[PDB]
């Protein structure tokens, strides 16, 4: 089986896409599960809604020990997604279809695991809402205003930048640019 | 396939 990179998509409408690439090709992307230190609720499933981790301790030594791609605490319970959750994905031959933030790209990299980091950029406010139909104004505003931020402090980290007039165009761009980087 | 408590452990507001 052949290594597959992992995918990091950012930018506005990068959780439809997310879910798009899962639903359409099963057999080429995949999920992992986080981690947490918060307890299992009955009717949650270790190893399904997350890896339930019983010493906050232990977690806290591997998030210093660089185990963990992002990490964090809500609520006063540590949460993060872990470089051997993606690299299980990505040893199976799947795109592991991550949804983490920027920060994770760097250690993703420094993790020796070559994500692939597509930035979704939007034109304009306008942009914005060609692309998203589901959105006020404001909530377009802050999107395109995070977006801005996101790609001047990050830039450097992109495998690949994507512009269009529809998702549809974003969309299929995104499925070409997976490809092309892969071969 | 949100998941809302890992989502504010990982975005806090700065």
């Amino acid at each position: 089986v052949h290594y597959a990179r992992p995918i990091i998509i950012l930018g506005p409408t990068k959780d439809r896409a997310n879910d798009d690439l899962l639903s359409e090709f099963p057999d080429k992307f995949g999920s992992c599960v986080p981690h947490t230190t918060r307890p299992k609720r009955e009717y949650e499933i270790d190893g399904r809604d997350y890896h339930f981790v019983s010493s906050r301790e232990k977690m806290e030594k591997d998030i210093q020990a660089h185990k963990f791609i992002e990490a964090g605490q809500y609520n006063s319970h540590l949460y993060g997604t872990s470089v051997q959750s993606v690299r299980e994905v990505a040893e199976q031959g799947k795109h592991c279809i991550l949804d983490v933030s920027a920060n994770a790209v760097r250690r993703l990299q420094a993790a020796h695991l070559h994500p692939i980091a597509i930035f979704i950029r939007p034109r304009s406010l306008e942009n914005v809402l060609e692309i998203n139909k589901r959105i006020t104004e404001e909530q377009a505003r802050k999107a395109f205003d995070r977006a801005t931020k996101l790609e001047q402090e990050f830039t450097e980290c992109f495998s690949a930048i994507v512009e269009g007039d529809s998702f549809e165009e974003i969309y299929h761009k995104v499925k070409r640019v997976i490809e092309d980087l892969s071969g | 396939a949100r998941r809302e408590s890992y989502l504010k452990a990982t975005q806090p507001s700065l």
